């Protein structure tokens, strides 16, 4: 499996694991889900150094979150 | 095993290691999670670890900086503990170093800090020495204070404090001006080679002591003028933390008839009282032809005099020496000894990678427009040497501050970093600089 | 005087003979003489005969004959000529109550001063020729008698892959190889602190692996 | 703006200067027009404008006396003010000096001063030097002094006094006789290739004082 951590703001961590084989997208509508503002337009991006992931369809383990890693979020 | 060998990154950052995917399966490392460094003068350092297949399990992969903030060099062991417990910074207080805001007044926070620091959340400890680029240069910076203890992670909230007072560099504290292995460019295997040869010597010299087997006591290389040699010894000895003397033959064919030999004696015997040491010949060609280009007795009194000091290098010594020679042709015989310089190393023309790579390390505190492509540039460079490639960099700034600068004439006085910092190259710049190419 | 290409080993012939045949040994560097100033040198060589005259029987050996004496033609300086001149008449200066053996070291025929080929003077003259196939597998066992090797390990095949290689280029082999298994074996473990046992280096062989690395680099020296 | 870049002129005249088409539109500058130029050490100069299509708007072409005159080098920039209200001179005193003069006695005034200003209408300031060719050479003087103030424009009406007295060369003032680019022929992209090569060091040595590009040292 692969670990995925978002790290919010304001000192707030969600944990979160997920498959190899799962997109990028199902993450980010999962996150869209967790947070009180889907409305509201968010970007995950991963430091250092800065940088944002415009593909969905872009699997884990070829983005390089293998086994887990910790992604910071941004609006 | 925490034990790990301080390697090269091939990541160029401050505060990014490399290390392999078992070794962080093993110690359950997370790709973002912070590791904390354990060197020696009990001095600690705060890293973001990375997932690198090519890196092995026992090398860790890191940058120049966090070597000199360990005080550590190749060779050397350190100690990685993961830091799970990491709290945001709450007040930051820095002094930028004297010798890096040489030629440069005005408010440098605006055009250094916020720049390098743009949602970076980059790991930082009290008295740690940070490196940042702006203004076609890299200035060094420390940590005087944080209100957070011993370390924290810049955030965007958190303020951070600059003083336009320099600090006094401290002669421990070696800077990052130097020449290092990732400022040489254009040759993989050749520095590899060169690497490994003095590694051993250098790093245990009491191995060889305790060993029959001698180390190579000269060493040779070829290539042709411009190539970088002088460079490439130069960022070893300092990268290696041994003592590093330059010796230039018109330097000591300059010097009068009965005083060069007392030069030369006085130079390797200086070598053997901060031994272990690396001695390097530049014009060796200069100081040494071939015995049917010598036409002079007191020139073959000074080679004498050489051949006489290379001899005279012993094991307990532990000295090595290097020198360089445009062609082999033009070589005398007695140089090409076992007992001498029995060890030669080929250098041949950078191929195109090579070359692109060159430029990466040109290019590196200067700002590029997005239009620029150093790859179509090294591209069109063949038989250009790392020195036209510098050249064509240095005239490609000229040019552009010319197309720019000149037309403003606001260079009255004290010049602001900032301006400078708005200056880009465009790739017109770089396509007038190479349209004038003539050797 | 030894005639032979640079590597052969001359130096290490006579240095050996004086050590086995219990005789006091004087070695003579042609740079060594050629660094002093001119008056000073003739000093030197004339200090180092009446020393060799006083604690006779002695042995006298130049490394490199060529330097201090190379060809007439090839001289071009007038105290040049006053240093083979000052040897010359230290060689003729030589008696048989002196009881002094005087050894030389070249390379090529072509680069001698006729004047050492005098009957009074060097007269014989010993073609040292590159050793075949038996002599340089006799050579890799001498090289190989501290140092502890693997079965794997077939001196016959590395004496069967080197042609042009003299004394020199197998010693360095030799010197390469141990140092490249060294560093395969003992550079990843790494336990280099203070002083350095035998128990530890014992433990350590060579693969022929580590051999085949080392041919394989280029060295016309 | 005001404010213009010293750039070389291609007419070998003294007293005149250029501008662009459009520079001389936006400051509604006619061709004749006298034009004021303040440079550097509390100095000030009086020329006549010229329109040329060559010519860059932000550049000004102008000769190596007006330079000295305001004490300016290449790169330097000055302050260019209309001066339409000009008024013509009454009584004109001059000087030659000591170094131009040598090896020619006699009246002079006959033969340098008619010849160079003859229905010209050249306009002159005090203290200002102009450089006038003569008995195969070039004689360069300073006015004296003027009845109108500060400056002038020279007329056939306006009488010139000229005495046989040399004023000595002060280490300040700078003499035509140097070498100058207008003196060097027969290269055009060579001495352009050259000249923009040292012009950035040369002129700024703080732009080099703290960069990490290095200028080239040997050419
Ligand atoms: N590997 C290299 N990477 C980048 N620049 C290099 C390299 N080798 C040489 N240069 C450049 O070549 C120039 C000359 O270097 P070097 O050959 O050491 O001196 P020299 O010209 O006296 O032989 C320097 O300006 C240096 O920046
Ligand atoms: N570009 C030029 N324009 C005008 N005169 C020139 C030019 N180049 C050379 N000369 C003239 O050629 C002569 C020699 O010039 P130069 O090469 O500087 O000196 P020399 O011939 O004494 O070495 C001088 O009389 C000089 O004025």
């Amino acid at each position: 499996k692969a670990v995925i951590r978002v790290r919010f703001p304001d000192n707030h961590t969600l944990e979160a694991t997920f498959h190899p084989s799962e997109k990028i997208q199902g993450l980010i509508d999962l996150v869209k889900r967790v947070v009180a503002h889907p409305d509201v337009p968010f970007y995950l991006y991963t430091t250092p150094p800065k940088k944002q992931i415009k593909d969905f369809s872009q699997d884990f383990y070829s983005a390089g979150f293998v086994p887990g890693a910790i992604v910071y979020f941004s609006n | 095993p925490n034990r790990l060998i301080v390697d090269e990154a091939i990541n160029e950052d401050n505060s990014v290691v490399s290390l392999s995917q078992p070794k962080m399966d093993e110690l359950q490392l997370f790709r973002g999670d912070t590791v904390l460094l354990k060197g020696k003068k009990r001095r600690e350092a705060v890293c973001i670890v990375l997932s690198d297949d090519t890196c092995s399990d026992e090398k860790i992969r890191m940058n120049r900086v966090v070597r000199n903030n360990l005080r550590v060099r190749l060779g050397d062991v350190i100690s990685i503990q993961p830091c799970p417990d990491v709290k945001y910074g709450k007040r930051i207080h820095v002094l930028p170093i004297d010798d890096t805001v040489e030629g440069i007044t005005g408010n440098l926070f605006e055009v250094y800090l916020k720049p390098y620091f743009l949602e970076a959340y980059r790991p930082i400890r009290k008295g740690d020495i940070f490196l940042v680029r702006g203004g076609m240069r890299a200035v060094e910076f420390k940590v005087v204070e944080t209100d957070p203890s011993p370390y924290c992670i810049v955030a965007p909230d958190t303020v951070i404090h600059c003083e336009g007072e320099p600090i006094k560099r401290e002669d421990e504290e070696e800077s990052l001006n130097e020449v290092g292995y990732d400022d040489i460019g254009g040759c993989r295997k050749q520095l590899a080679q060169i690497k490994e040869m003095v590694e051993l010597p250098l790093r245990h010299p009491a191995l060889f002591k305790a060993i029959g087997v001698k180390p190579p006591r000269g060493i040779l290389l070829y290539g042709p003028p411009g190539t970088g040699k002088t460079l490439i010894a130069r960022a070893v000895a300092n990268e290696t933390g041994a003592f590093f003397f330059l010796i230039n033959g018109p330097e000591i064919m300059s010097k009068l008839a009965g005083e060069s030999e007392s030069n030369l004696r006085k130079a390797f015997e200086e070598a053997e009282k901060n031994a272990p040491a690396i001695i390097f010949i530049d014009e060796l060609d200069a100081i040494a032809p071939k015995r049917e280009k010598t036409h002079g007795e007191v020139e073959r009194r000074i080679v004498s005099q050489l051949l006489t000091l290379m001899d005279g290098l012993k094991q307990r010594a532990h000295v090595i020496v290097m020198a360089a020679t445009n062609r082999p042709n033009s070589i005398d015989p007695a140089l090409r000894r076992f007992g001498r310089f029995d060890r030669e190393v080929d250098i041949g023309i950078p191929d195109a990678t090579g070359r692109l790579e060159i430029l990466q390390i040109h290019t590196k505190n200067m700002k590029l427009a997005d239009d620029v492509d150093l790859e179509q540039v090294a591209n069109e460079t063949h038989g250009h040497v790392g020195a036209d490639l510098a050249a064509l960099c240095s005239e490609a700034a000229l040019q552009a501050i010319r197309k720019k600068m000149d037309l403003i004439d606001l260079e009255d006085e004290t010049i602001d970093a900032e301006v400078m910092n708005s200056l880009a190259v465009t790739m017109d710049d770089f396509r007038w600089a190479l349209s004038q190419s003539n050797p | 005087l030894l005639y032979g290409p640079p590597g052969t080993g001359k130096t290490l012939i006579a240095r050996a003979v004086a050590n086995e045949t219990g005789a006091f040994f004087f070695l003579i560097n042609g740079p060594e003489i050629m660094s002093k100033l001119a008056g000073e040198s003739e000093s030197n060589l004339r200090k180092a005969f009446e020393e060799a005259e006083k604690n006779a029987p002695a042995i006298i050996f130049i490394d490199e004959l060529d330097a201090i004496a190379p060809k007439r033609e090839k001289t071009h300086g007038e105290v040049e000529r006053r240093i083979v001149s000052q040897l010359l008449t230290l060689m003729d200066g030589l008696k048989q109550r002196a009881h002094v053996i005087v050894m030389a070291a070249t390379n090529r025929p072509n680069s001698i001063d006729p004047a050492l080929r005098r009957f009074g003077r060097f007269d014989r003259e010993v073609d040292i020729g590159i050793p075949d196939a038996t002599g340089r597998l006799e050579i890799l066992q001498i090289h190989t008698k501290n140092m502890k090797l693997a079965d794997d390990v077939d001196l016959e095949q590395v004496a069967n892959e080197t042609h042009g290689h003299v004394g020199a280029d197998l010693a360095a082999l030799c010197s390469e190889a141990a140092l490249q298994a060294i560093r395969k074996k003992m550079d990843l473990i790494d336990l280099e602190d203070e002083t350095i046992d035998a128990e530890v280096m014992n433990s350590l062989a060579v693969t022929m692996d580590d051999f085949r690395w080392a041919l394989s680099q280029s060295n016309p020296s």
